[PDB]
């Protein structure tokens, strides 16, 4: 690690033409795998195209980290979610679609403030009973604990009983932030603290142009 | 040792940290391919029985691990008792196929029939979980946000119609046991001991006689 | 030294079976030595023997180290001290016995506490007047200072006019800590720090076996 | 220089840090063995006089620094002026010997008797203090926690019988001098200068005649 | 930069038989050059000698940085000032000088303090307008910014139309402080910051030596 | 990049961290020696004009450009509409010179006389801002020390006496230009743009005619 009151784990991600940049990094974490299996089989029949301008940071604000909160409380958010850029775009343009992501969680309040929070990528998460969330370590994840870090990034590739998907029935991951210690905020922490999801798809593949409305 | 906690690297540590010395291990037994390759017994359908890995309760030990894995593979052997004689018919199959002696059909042999069959689905693997609709002429899957309870929505889904090792029919089927064959297991999900009231979960353990 | 708001001078001491970590280590201090001269002498007749199962770490408590306390408040421990383990059976079971000591004391407030111990080993200490306070760093010491380290730890031989000695009737170390400069907690430091000592006997010899008591 | 206070670690910076020029030292007279080696006056018992190094006045030379030592090893000379003639008897005799002549005996010489004696303690180095006790024939010692009040307990203790070169006895000695021979020091203690009352400690310090 | 709640980036400037050591060094900016320009000219008649006395620390108070103070607060102190040592007797005994400064300025208060300081060395300053602090950084610079450093090492040469100097006459620097970002004490900052300039002459050079009143 | 913003150090960072590419660039117009080389008008005196560049509006390109430098050098061109003769008298020459024809001088050719002339100074460089007096014979100048306030006694302050080209003489002089030739300048000060009223600075910019 690096450094006197504040620190150098210093790490800037790219992806397309927007970046990403973090002081208190800690790392990424690989889920699964550390590249995509084939890209190009037999259900595309060769008609498949990389749409390399999807590739970039979108944001979402996911909830807000307050003292109530314990252990156990969630925040999901399916993947795809709404998106009303290129890569939104792709899907009402394209009926099959892979990707994978690249997810970058963010929970900023100062190095006054404790307790901690696992940020995880699970797949097909149709329910989670509360006595799973103890084996959620399972999952490709990364804490956030404010003593160290502020930022969790995972990157995951592609996964399905299918090669290429249906975005518009099928949600194959599910980001999932979780509280595993409560929030400390003693007399010098942040209030609260805003947790907010930077997300880029990767290697975004489609297939099969559908009509306009014209 | 110290690491960072935050990481997720996996930390082992050993205990010659201490003076100690690791032994040497002989792993067999938690190998998925042995372990799941044994048969456990189902409660059948009186005739039609779709063939579907998802029907053996999660408490036994291959219903418990299936359910760790979100995706799998395998071929299967099923044994059967039933009257009359036994048809078989592949994934994707109409039900009515189920009635036509050309489909694999066994002829009653006592006390039961056992069976080697293939994997017959269109996918290259099937999952225990799925987040999503076979159905088409629907309305699109929402994007969740939310807590745990936004899952609740969920529940009244079927896994699809495509997830299944096709189906058998006889007369009457009294018994029906699954065995995996080959299985391979791709992303884990979590398996759950039975919780105390105590501070040890205390079981009548198998001992001598008197 | 290493890095922001907290500490990469990392230090695991092993005595045994029983090891003791710490991340605020400033190093250890050898007294007089770095190895025992001669533990077979011709005092012992070749009689004398190791027992390797003592050497590890045993603990107890010093003092607490509160405001009020001003330059020159002492806290002594003579060494060999009180052992219901296999050490304290040792003097019971041997005549003459023989062993330096890795010692290990801990001074957790945080660093907005402020003030300084003082840590020493001496020998034969049977007076100290006030104003030898002052030249207590004669002895084999180190500081506790908050505002860069917790722990304190010396390691030093057997010293003595006896090359075995008989610990019933004489005490060769204590175990000093002195307050040099007065704790002061602000609004931020710990309202009090606890001292403890974790400390091992090293290289200890026993010779002349008792009767029992049947 | 910057440092690590806490460490202990010495550091001797120098002139050099801001321009300026280490000297040659010649540090022979601060050398234990030089400046032990001379003579210093002890107040005399009438006739037996047990050898103790103890005995010379902590505020002395010689007592101020043998007290900054805990152990210390020496062979000895004493000068003693006496009636009668001197007897002197090694470390462990019986006291009653000190009347036997065969023991080393000097027959009156005047002004005074110098002699080289060797150390004769049973123990490898004696000590300046000693935090136990000899007599056996007792209850064990306490093992002290506690602030410096503790130490009290302590203060009737006399020096293990063993400490001492041997006795002299003489019908009258009237002057003892002991100088210590061959010495060597181990372990550092305390040595303190005199306390002033004032900013600086004045003295007549030896000047020019008028 | 290197590590935990305090720092290494170490600095030791020697000037003569003064020395100044900081811990949150930042490095030292030299401006316009890396050493003097020729010493020795025409205007001189090779009459000119060095006096290496003079070269060396002294210190001067410049004001102190309070919460009211805004951006464009500035302080300046013109180069030559009044030096009461072997520096200001040399611009009484002779007629021509030239030198270069090198100039360290201090505002510690600690590093819970919030605001910027911005310190440069401007040549021939007449006037300033407000507008123009905008553009103060063309000028040898460096910040103080508390959560930073506490310190601000610039070394600068001669500069002007002619090459010696008539001090008395003609100042050709001035040091300024100015107020980028108001001071923030928050709960627990220093309720001020003092700021101190410790100032050198560098390579002075003397030529046309005064009677005296004599 | 992060960078310490404390330091100084020029940090440029390029298009290349996101993924684009930087072009060439030809910067032929942003060099001093070009730039500065262009006439520019100066109001000028009937009679007598002193040649100082500091006469140029600070507005113009050229005053501009010139008070964003310290210390500057240049010979000069100067073009000049008068009636008789013009004579022009070098640095430090008295003014009644400016009377005598041996001196430079250009007999009257419609419609103007331009003229190279050479730097006269008796320094090695000119300065547009000097912190001092050039008399003598006063008392000397402060060390101020304060805010921006303290400046305010300078105002009154004219540039030294040497700081000029000499001085031109006709008998009535009608348009005066400079034109700085082989320019130098040394240590950048503030170039101002105008301050807007509104977000954005607009003009009538020069656009086809209907």
């Amino acid at each position: 690690e690096e450094t006197t009151l504040l620190e150098d784990r210093i790490l800037t991600t790219r992806n397309g033409h927007t970046t990403s940049t973090t002081q208190s990094s800690v790392g990424v974490t690989y889920g699964y795998a550390t590249a995509e299996d084939f890209v190009s089989g037999p259900n595309t029949s060769g008609l498949e195209t990389r749409v390399v301008q999807a590739e970039r940071f979108f944001k979402t604000h996911l909830f807000d980290w307050v003292t109530s909160d314990s252990f156990g409380r969630c925040h999901l958010l399916e993947l795809p979610t709404d998106h009303k850029g290129v890569y939104g775009s792709l899907t009402d343009s394209y009926a099959y679609m892979r990707n994978g992501w690249d997810v970058e969680v963010t929970a900023v309040g100062n190095q006054f403030n404790g307790g901690c929070l696992l940020v995880a990528m699970v797949p097909e998460l149709c329910s989670i009973q509360k006595r799973e969330l103890y084996q959620l370590t399972l999952f490709p994840h990364q804490f956030i604990n404010p003593r160290t870090n502020m930022t969790a990034h995972i990157t995951v590739p592609f996964v399905g009983v299918n090669r290429y998907d249906q975005y518009k029935v099928h949600k194959p991951w599910t980001l999932v932030v979780m509280v595993v210690a409560p929030l400390t905020v003693n007399t010098e922490g942040a209030p609260q603290i805003k947790v907010y999801a930077n997300i880029a798809p990767t290697n975004v593949h489609v297939a099969g142009e559908f009509p306009s409305k014209e | 040792t110290t690491s960072a906690g935050e990481s997720a690297d996996p930390v082992t540590t050993t205990v010659e940290n201490y003076g100690g010395e690791t032994q040497i291990q002989r792993r067999q037994h938690t190998d998925v391919s042995f372990i799941m390759d044994r048969f456990v017994k189902v409660t059948p359908q009186n005739q039609i029985n779709i063939l579907d890995l998802m029907q053996v309760p999660s408490h036994t030990l291959v219903g418990g691990l299936l359910r760790a894995s979100t995706y799998y593979f395998s071929d299967l052997e099923i044994a059967v008792k039933h009257e009359g004689d036994l048809t078989w018919v592949p994934n994707g199959a109409p039900e009515k196929a189920l009635d036509n002696t050309t489909n694999p059909t066994a002829y009653h042999k006592a006390p039961l029939t056992r069976l080697a069959l293939p994997y017959t689905a269109p996918h290259r693997v099937l999952a225990t979980v799925y987040n999503g609709e076979c159905r088409y002429s629907r309305n699109a899957v929402p994007n969740l946000r939310g807590d745990l309870q936004v899952l609740a929505q969920k529940v009244a889904r079927t896994l699809p119609t495509s997830f299944n090792y096709g189906a058998i029919k006889a007369t009457r089927v009294t018994e029906l046991l699954y065995r995996m064959k080959r299985a391979e297991t791709y992303c884990p999900r979590p398996l759950l001991a039975i919780h105390p009231t105590e501070a040890r979960h205390k079981q009548k353990i198998v001992a001598p006689v008197k």
